[PDB]
């Protein structure tokens, strides 16, 4: 009865929040570095373009 | 074949050792024909002969 909010209702950066398992999803807060590999075959040729 | 008002244009360059770099030349020629190709700098070497 006197439980207040749950975190998916107060918790910061917009972030969801579930709980089989526990997961924070989708929090707005810092960057992300991405990096790729990309093989030969998939350029076209500054000639071929 | 005589030829005229040509320009010659490179696309990409790098000194890779395989043929690292192409050009195109642009071209006006009096007759259809096959021609001979050659490079005046010692220090590029052109494959098509």
């Amino acid at each position: 009865k006197e439980r207040g909010a749950s975190l998916q209702h107060t918790a910061p950066f917009g972030c969801q929040i579930a709980t089989n398992p526990v997961r924070a999803m989708n929090c707005a807060v810092g960057n992300m570095p991405i990096s790729i590999d990309i093989p030969d075959a998939a350029f076209t040729r500054v000639v071929d373009a | 074949p005589s030829l005229t008002d040509m320009s010659c244009e490179v696309p990409a360059c790098t000194h890779s050792s395989d043929f690292g770099g192409v050009a195109i030349i642009k071209y006006a020629a009096s007759k259809k024909g096959k021609c001979a190709v050659h490079s005046m700098t010692n220090a590029v070497t052109i494959r098509e002969a």
